[PDB]
């Protein structure tokens, strides 16, 4: 059923697993009309299909023509996230499908299981982990492919870089989800900590700075603080 | 107006006819019901007194034969039975009516209630639902299983209701799934009432059978289906103006039935307010809406 704390090592597995989140699929800046009413701008969006083991990233791009002429957009990005995720899985190989399929929020159950019908051995199941993915627009070289594309498109990353070489799948994620969480507490000071140091880069082929072992532990233990400061800061602690 | 007699009432019992009902002591001198209308379908069941567990009964039609109720000691429960022997089924039946051992159907000429309740119930499609062939009757009692249920053991004692699943694809089509999820017209319309039901007669018909059987069995499957197919037709934005108020019309007189101490268990609370209040319908259904909050305000 739903996925919490005492089942967490089950995302590490060998059954083929995806999240998905659609927190970033419809989005929209608010602002005044001359007559003073309120109106908003649709700005491109993505769906956020994440291999917890593997790190392999589907990110279906949402340019705002999908929106032109709709109505309930709020309703329709979850059906249209469900539409995507199910052509998705049906271009992948059968081996490669997922056994289960991840929702981040429960609206998105029922677009879900509707869209995969076909897919009967399918599990489809919500989470009770409050998961960071809502961050992943604060992540610059994704962020900047949403923002310029021109059509609907798909871009395949690794959101672990190579990290899997060095470190298990469950502690990728752990860090994933610390970097996540920091981001979305104060993306200021995340992206500071994260770059502050010039002699550390981005390879052009990854997303996150080429940090040693060690460097990484003073990373992390940075990100913690941050997020421990906020939680002060927010509520005077 | 025709009789339905019984070889005797070993065992005390209630005995309902329809919308009524009447104890019989055991061993008492009661021979039967008498005065039954002549052009519906009846139901007559029975909740034993010292154990009522399994509330059970027959669905019959006294123009389809001549039929008598006998206790059967084996299997410790009133059986429904068929005389073919017309003349010999008069002489008893003359003799316990001779007698005054018999109770007469206790129906007010004002009173349009069973009717109302069975407007499209027919007992040939009854025995569609309920298979057991060599009878002309149809036997049905509170632990029944649905053949969706069944799906969710005994194929041969289930009621084969037209399964309904909004989350089939049967219900959605291909391409469509956001617009048949969220308004189910093409389900209603075009697979059940074209495709499987014919004509709304027939989708009208089970669905009242399917609030008998819960109200006077306690049959939860029953229940089930009276409640889904209510919510198909609220859940779909087009549907014929003529079937919203047949609709409005059986559902009132089926809250107006209903006995008040039992509405806890057999109203659903989401599908009753969604119906009145969320749905494509909510506005539609001013009879069913307006006895509804006058009697069971609470549920809403
Ligand atoms: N069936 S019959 O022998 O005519 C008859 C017997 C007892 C009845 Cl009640 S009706
Ligand atoms: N078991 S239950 O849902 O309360 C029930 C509902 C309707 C029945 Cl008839 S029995």
């Amino acid at each position: 059923g739903a996925m919490n704390s005492s089942n967490y090592a089950e995302l590490f597995n060998n059954d083929i697993k995806l999240f998905v989140d659609d927190t970033n699929v419809y989005r929209v800046t608010v602002h005044k009309t001359f007559e003073g009413n309120v109106a908003t701008k649709a700005i491109n969006g993505c769906i956020f299909t994440l291999n917890p083991k593997t790190g392999h990233l589907f990110l279906k791009i949402i340019h705002t023509s999908v929106w032109a002429g709709q109505k309930r957009l709020s309703q329709l990005a979850k059906w249209k996230t469900a539409e995507e995720v199910s052509a998705l899985v049906r271009s992948l190989p059968k081996e490669e499908q997922p056994k289960q399929i991840i929702v981040t929020r429960k609206a998105m159950l029922d677009p879900l299981e509707v869209h995969m019908l076909d897919f009967p051995n399918i599990a489809i199941r919500p989470t009770e982990l409050r998961l960071p993915f809502s961050a992943a627009m604060s992540i610059d070289k994704l962020s900047d492919v949403v923002m310029k594309a021109t059509e609907p498109q798909m871009v395949l990353f690794n959101i672990y870089d190579d990290w899997l070489d060095r470190i298990s799948s469950y502690t990728a994620f752990s860090r994933l989800t610390l970097l996540l969480r920091a981001l979305k507490t104060n993306e200021e000071s995340a992206k500071m900590i994260l770059l502050s140091d010039p002699t550390i880069t981005i390879k052009s082929y990854h997303l996150w700075p080429s940090f040693t072992d060690e460097q990484w532990i003073t990373i992390e233990s940075q990100m913690r603080d941050l997020i421990l400061t906020e939680y002060g800061r927010k509520y005077n602690v | 107006m025709n009789t339905v007699p019984f070889t005797s009432a070993p065992i005390e019992v209630t005995i309902g006819i329809d919308q009524y009902s009447f104890n019989v002591k055991e061993n008492q001198p009661f021979h039967g019901i008498k005065d039954i209308p002549i052009g519906h379908v009846h139901v007559i069941h029975f909740q034993h007194a010292d154990n009522s567990s399994m509330r059970y009964g027959y669905w019959f039609d006294c123009r389809m034969g001549n039929f008598y109720i006998q206790y059967d000691p084996k299997d410790g429960l009133y059986k429904m039975m068929e005389e073919r022997d017309g003349a010999k089924f008069e002489n008893i039946v003359h003799n316990f009516k001779e007698r005054q051992m018999m109770v007469s159907y206790p129906k007010i000429d004002e009173d349009d209630t069973w009717y109302n309740l069975t407007e499209f119930v027919q007992m040939d499609k009854i025995r569609k639902i309920v298979r057991k062939d060599e009878n002309q009757f149809s036997y049905v009692d509170s632990s029944m299983t649905t053949v969706q249920e069944n799906e969710l053991s005994d194929p041969a004692h289930s009621l084969n209701y037209t399964v309904i699943n909004f989350k089939s694809r049967e219900a959605i089509r291909p391409g469509h799934e956001m617009e048949d999820f969220l308004d189910k017209s093409y389900y209603l319309n075009t697979v059940m009432l074209q495709g499987i039901f014919k004509n709304s007669s027939n989708y009208f018909g089970e669905l009242q059978f399917a609030f008998l059987n819960a109200m006077f069995f306690g049959n939860y499957g029953s229940s089930l289906q009276w409640h889904a197919m209510i919510e198909l037709i609220c859940s779909s934005a087009t549907v014929p103006k003529h079937m919203l108020d047949k609709l409005d019309e059986i559902l009132y007189y089926q809250i107006k039935t209903l006995p008040e101490q039992y509405s806890d268990i057999l109203l659903n609370e989401r599908v009753w307010n969604i119906c009145l209040y969320s749905s494509f319908q909510k506005n539609s259904l001013h009879n069913t809406e307006k006895i509804m909050e006058n009697k069971y305000p609470e549920l809403l």
